[PDB]
């Protein structure tokens, strides 16, 4: 209830850089799972949490690359892989599948008492800029979901636990962090106020 | 007021502008009055031409630009407990009625009014924070996709 | 026109008629009388003091106000009326009306020096309420005669702008400092006396068509005596 | 000291001791705030604001000021606290006292910056009016220790000159600009703290030699926010 003042004396202009505007490596993803369905397996699409998409969608068409950085909390000496898996390429859907012996897409291996991991992934987007909204549609026939572009598309990583089954049994808590860098963004649009009321499309 | 909700602390100068939108037959004077931020906000017509006021009428230009001087502002987290302490208040842009409305027998006998704003080239911004404009969560249908 | 706090905008020219030739001067070579370091401010007075609006009906018959009276009570120029006593300042006079093209009617703005009214079939001179009206201003009685037995017919010898109703919707006048004495008292004399008058009354299908009149003043260079000295 | 509208004449000239090193030097060299055409008035507040005389008795234990606080109730200065909210003054300080050759004792004027307050054998930080006294100024409780918990034995490390009662009977203390912000409000903020303490008590063969002391302030070079603009 107490309504001060001060005087500001400023110059900075560059603090407002779209660079650095979009540079804090928010979190996008958080789930655990256990191993005693034995993996985690996740699209990397965007507009998961309000607070990135509604900061994401200002703009049309924009160009920046990964930085992924996943933490994992949690024993005798546990080794996690995270394989990605672009398009193009299939899926694992069992722990010891083949598509895990495939050489073919990067892959990792690190420990628990590491600091933990950290790759970063090009721009991989067959236009030249993600379309944010696409107005269209992806199909040919007339029911095709309006607002997927097939050129959207990124991957998705697998993260495995590489040990043997061990007589204990134990819980997997996986963390995803996403750092945009050398930031280009065009035709800029205003944001949205009404909540959003599901992830596939917009709606109120 | 959605770019600077992600900040702390603004300061800057500003530009209101507006748009009358009667009949080309109607006229009609009328008065903008500018307060300082120090006292508080006129009641009558004759109050409000004290300060910074302006003439203008209908006939001649169906538009006007007004220039705010300074704002600034913060937010003040200064208690020991999660409170908001509210920023002191500032200006005021008032509008009274000089004269009453002239029309011709033919048209409506109701005008309207549009107001602009738009910053200048000193506006500055500092301390990027989150917004509260949305909300934490409300249900999704679709939540998870990837995942499954 | 922006003048210092307010700016009257959208108004057609027109033109800066000079009331006979003249400008305000700033009153140069005197010091034989007012040695008091007349302080004379300048951009704390320009402000375009506007008055209260007036209603034109079919049946009026004008108005008048007296200048250093009317803006006794408005504003830092109100105010240096009071705590002080010699003065000397020129003014500006805005006139403006607005109505339809549909409209038709005639005005003339008027401007009179030591306009010494009077009063009608009596032997008694005016009280002090009969002069010192202020803002709001007071009404001729027979405008024909002017209230002092001088001829309407005669009166464009002062000067005069015409605002007709076809044509044009304003009008502005200067006047100069035009007194005997170089300075002078706000609460005892009057210089100036802006008046209206309309010839032509109004005339459309319907009545009481208001056509609101606005009249705005502005003092051009003031001056005062002095308050603050040495010793 | 012929300053503006009044002059404190007959006086020993001493020393215009600066404070640190400076002088007010009317703040350049800012536009990223208060872009809004500072007035600074000059020569509308130089005029020596003379304060209550006090009365210093044997037993008596000193007073104390607070700058912004004491000039906002007198003069062309107080009347500009309303109406504004940004200002950055510098100050002058004249303090005199007068006695015969027969009496003796000591003074000691000092100022402080930023003087925060206390109360004694509490725990309840003090009140809105134990601190806005106004122009009469307050009284120390306990001298020795500043209602603070500070030394006067180390008190010496601001500003101050030595008022002897054997020596002479006058003091001058410039004081500049001390602020974190370039400028500050009014009512709520107080720069400085004027304050006298007397070290020796005085002494004579009767009782309740007065010995009347006199504070005269007067700002140097103030200046506030804008007030008149054009649109």
């Amino acid at each position: 209830a107490i309504q001060t003042r001060t005087v500001i004396n400023q110059h900075g202009v560059s603090e407002t850089l779209v660079e650095n505007f979009l540079s804090r490596a928010a979190l996008v993803s958080k789930r655990s799972f256990e191993y005693k369905k034995n993996f985690f397996k996740w699209t990397i699409n965007t507009r998961s949490f309000v607070q990135l998409r509604r900061k994401l969608e200002l703009f049309t068409y924009l160009r920046f690359d990964a930085e992924i950085t996943i933490l994992t909390t949690v024993l005798p000496d546990l080794t996690l892989q995270a394989m990605f898996v672009p398009t193009g390429a299939l899926t694992p859907e069992k722990q010891d599948s083949f598509h895990w012996q495939s050489g073919s897409n990067a892959s990792v291996f690190f420990k628990i008492s590491d600091p933990p991991a950290r790759i970063t992934i090009p721009f991989m987007c067959i236009n030249s800029a993600y379309s944010v909204f696409y107005d269209g549609f992806a199909g040919f026939e007339k029911n095709g979901l309006y607002g997927i572009n097939p050129a959207d598309t990124i991957g998705n990583l697998c993260v495995r636990i590489v040990n043997e089954h061990q007589p204990v049994g134990f819980t997997v808590t996986v963390r995803v962090y996403m750092k945009p860098k050398h930031i280009k963004a065009w035709a800029p649009r205003p944001p949205r106020t009404l909540p959003y009321m599901s992830i596939a499309n917009a709606n109120y | 007021g959605n770019i600077s909700r992600y900040y702390t602390h603004w300061s800057g100068s500003l530009e209101m502008t507006f748009m009358f939108c009667g009949s080309f037959m109607a006229t009609g004077k009328l008065i903008l009055c500018y307060t300082p931020p120090g006292g508080s906000c006129p009641t009558t017509r004759e109050t409000a031409m004290l300060g910074t006021h302006i003439v203008w009428d209908f006939g001649l230009q169906s538009s006007v630009t007004l220039i705010i001087p300074w704002i600034s502002g913060s937010h003040y987290r200064m208690f020991n407990n999660d409170a908001k302490s509210t920023n002191a208040n500032v200006g005021y842009v008032t509008c009274f009625m000089q004269t009453n409305l002239i029309v011709p027998s033919e048209s409506s006998d109701t005008c309207s009014l549009i107001g602009f704003i738009a910053a200048k080239d000193d506006f500055s911004l500092r301390l990027m924070r989150d917004s509260p404009d949305i909300g934490q969560l409300d249900h999704l249908h679709a939540a998870e996709a990837a995942y499954q | 026109l922006k003048l210092g706090n307010s700016a009257i905008v959208t108004q057609e020219a027109a033109n800066y008629c000079c009331a006979y030739g003249e400008w305000p001067n700033y009153l140069p070579d005197h010091e034989a009388v007012a040695i008091d370091k007349p302080t004379q401010p300048e951009t704390a007075t320009d402000r375009f003091y506007t008055l209260k609006s007036v209603k034109w009906e079919t049946g009026s018959t004008g108005w008048w106000w007296k200048l250093p009276d009317a803006l006794n009570n408005i504003g830092m120029f109100g105010q240096n009326v009071q705590h002080h006593y010699l003065y000397r300042s020129g003014f500006l006079i805005h006139v403006q009306c607005n109505a339809t093209k549909f409209h038709q009617g005639a005005l003339l703005v008027v401007a009179i020096p030591e306009h010494q009214r009077g009063a009608h079939n009596t032997n008694t001179s005016p009280g002090f309420d009969d002069i010192m009206k202020g803002e709001e201003g007071g009404t001729f009685n027979h405008p024909y005669v002017l209230d002092d037995g001088t001829s309407l017919a005669c009166a464009t010898i002062f000067p005069h702008q015409w605002i007709n109703l076809r044509t044009n919707n304003s009008a502005t006048i200067v006047l100069p400092w035009m007194n005997a004495a170089p300075m002078d008292f706000p609460l005892r004399h009057n210089q100036w006396t802006l008046a209206i008058i309309p010839v032509v009354p109004l005339g459309t299908r319907t009545t009481s068509s208001m056509v609101p009149i606005t009249v705005s003043i502005a003092p051009m260079c003031c001056e005062f005596n002095g308050l603050r000295h040495a010793i």
